[PDB]
Parts: C-alpha cells; sequence; structure tokens
C-alpha cells in the first residue's frame, strides 16, 4: 500500500506564501507510475481537487481559483510532491489532503490521510 | 546521435529488454523520433509493459501527434488495450482529450465495440 504523510500548513496573513509537503512510503512504484494531487475541503463545501501532476512531474492541471497562485511538483527520485502556495486568500482556507489524481481528475477513495490544516487571516 | 530513434523503434515493436537497457543507458523518455513522435506515442499499445517501464522513467503520457493531435489514449483505445489504458490513465493521461477530428478515446472505442474499454472510459469520467 501507499502512505501518505501531509506537512506544511499552519496560519498566514493574506498575500502570504505556504509549501505543503506529501511524502509517500509503502509501495513507492505505485506513487512514481501515477499521477498526484492536492484536494482541499473547506468548511461547509465539498471536497475538490485543487492541484494535478502527471507520474513524470511536467504536466499539470489546476482548478482556475488557484491557476498561477500554485504550482504543483514532484520530486520522483524522493517520492514528494509539493504545493507552492502564493498570493494566499482567506478563501484558500481549507484542510489540504494529497491523493492520487488518475487523468489528472478527482479519484473516488475511502483512503484519506489526516491533512493538512490551511488558515489564510485578512 | 540515434538513441532516439533506437528508444522509439524498440518500443513500436513491443521489446521491452531493449527498451530497458536503453532506458538504463539514459536513453530519453521524451526524445521525439523523425515524426516528432515520441515512445509512448508510437510504443505497441498491446505492451502494457513497454508503457509503464516508459512512464517509470519519467515519460509524458499527455503528447499529442504534432499533425493528428492523437494522444496515447486515443491510440490505446481505437486498439482496445484496456491494460494499456489503464497505465496511462493511471499516470495522468487525461480522457477528455480530441483528436484532430474532435474524437475522445471513448469514441473510438465505442465505434469499433471495444466493449471493455468503453465502459472503463464511461465510468472514469
Amino acid at each position: 500500500q501507499v502512505q501518505l504523510v501531509e506537512s506544511g500548513g499552519g496560519l498566514v496573513q493574506a498575500g502570504a506564501s505556504l509549501r505543503l509537503s506529501c511524502a509517500a512510503s509503502g509501495s513507492t512504484y505505485m506513487f512514481s507510475i501515477s499521477a498526484m494531487g492536492w484536494y482541499r475541503q473547506a468548511p461547509g463545501k465539498q471536497r475538490e481537487l485543487v492541484a494535478a501532476i502527471t507520474s513524470g512531474g511536467g504536466d499539470t492541471n489546476y482548478a482556475d481559483s488557484v491557476k498561477g497562485r500554485f504550482t504543483i511538483s514532484r520530486d520522483r527520485a524522493k517520492n514528494m510532491v509539493y504545493l507552492q502556495m502564493n498570493s494566499l486568500k482567506p478563501e484558500d482556507t481549507a484542510v489540504y489532503y494529497c491523493n492520487f489524481a488518475p487523468g489528472l481528475q478527482s479519484v473516488r477513495s475511502g483512503s484519506w490521510g489526516q491533512g493538512t490544516q490551511v488558515t489564510v487571516s485578512s | 546521435e540515434p538513441s532516439a530513434d533506437w528508444l522509439a523503434t524498440a518500443a513500436a515493436r513491443g521489446r521491452v529488454e531493449e527498451v530497458r537497457a536503453l532506458l538504463e543507458a539514459g536513453a530519453l523518455p521524451n526524445a521525439p523520433n523523425s515524426y516528432g513522435r515520441r515512445p509512448i506515442q508510437v510504443m505497441m499499445m498491446g505492451s502494457a509493459r513497454v508503457a509503464e517501464l516508459l512512464l517509470l522513467h519519467g515519460a509524458e503520457p499527455n503528447c499529442a501527434d504534432p499533425a493528428t493531435l492523437t494522444r496515447p489514449v486515443h491510440d490505446a483505445a481505437r486498439e482496445g488495450f484496456l491494460d494499456t489504458l489503464v497505465v496511462l490513465h493511471r499516470a495522468g493521461a487525461r480522457l477528455d482529450v480530441r483528436d484532430a477530428w474532435g474524437r475522445l478515446p471513448v469514441d473510438l472505442a465505442e465505434e469499433l465495440g471495444h466493449r471493455d474499454v468503453a465502459r472503463y472510459l464511461r465510468a472514469a469520467a
């Protein structure tokens, strides 16, 4: 199985930057050949895919609401997926989750880590 | 220097051990051939093993034929190889892509009666 652990979140002011890390262990094989994404769930809202990246690391998809502010990247050798979050807005306030993103679209899964809380104050 | 043509040809022929040896010696998985076609585009779509080896070594699944705008998933779907199609989708192959004549992968599959593929693609949407 793939074990994913999420970090990098917490409290910032609007306009600030964060960098989230998803680290894979276990079937790092499965992780390396798999499209990965960063998901977020805001309070009162449905979980949404915001950024996805191919196995190769060179091809990406973003939600229009984060496009150009957030960059997804991966380190294929270190089994890591990153989200660089620039120009944070109060509406980016959410729990952020990394998971598979087949076809650079949303997975259907009951297997989620704990996520990383991102709080942006005005 | 012709390791770009050697990798594409070996992929096209479904020669797993030859692809493996070329990648291990540093043949670049995203280098195009004379028609501007990458190994992942010209590969024997019957060989899910070639596809996974290309992707393990950093091949990009979404590269389009510079004329037809056919992607690897269009050809995998048109030739009815669900195994290769799954490997490509898992790696980030977009299923919502249209070729030069506005066809989706699911269109090519349905038109030829490749029902295992068409069902996979309808469910993934």
